[PDB]
């Protein structure tokens, strides 16, 4: 469902 | 405190404890262009692995010796440091966070 890029976006990206 | 805000928030806490996580509080392209920046091998050994130039602004999420599930609690650490990420794809972006120097 969820790619990986997309993973690390919502685990690690806070902007 | 915002450890223990954002690791629910964004679904890291939800359904267990994780002991330790990172923020960047950076824009996703300027956090994406670092896979064309430094290379360097990971702590795996595998060399798609790219360190900023600058440091970055960031919060780490430590759990703390009493954290448990589910009652999950975070120290909140901010602090600016170099990121290292792996990459993949095309786009070749971010996939992975190595660390933080």
């Amino acid at each position: 469902k969820e790619t990986a890029a997309a993973k690390f976006e919502r685990q690690h990206l806070d902007s | 405190n915002y450890c223990n805000q954002m690791m629910k928030s964004r679904n890291l806490t939800k359904d267990r404890c994780k002991p330790v996580n990172t923020f960047v509080h950076e824009s996703l392209a300027d956090v994406q262009a670092v896979c064309s920046q430094k290379n360097v091998a990971c702590k795996n050994g595998q060399t798609n692995c790219y360190q900023s130039y600058s440091t970055m602004s960031i919060t780490d999420c430590r759990e703390t010796g009493s954290s448990k599930y589910p009652n999950c609690a975070y120290k909140t650490t901010q602090a600016n440091k170099h990121i290292i990420v792996a990459c993949e794809g095309n786009p070749y972006v971010p996939v992975h966070f190595d660390a933080s120097v």
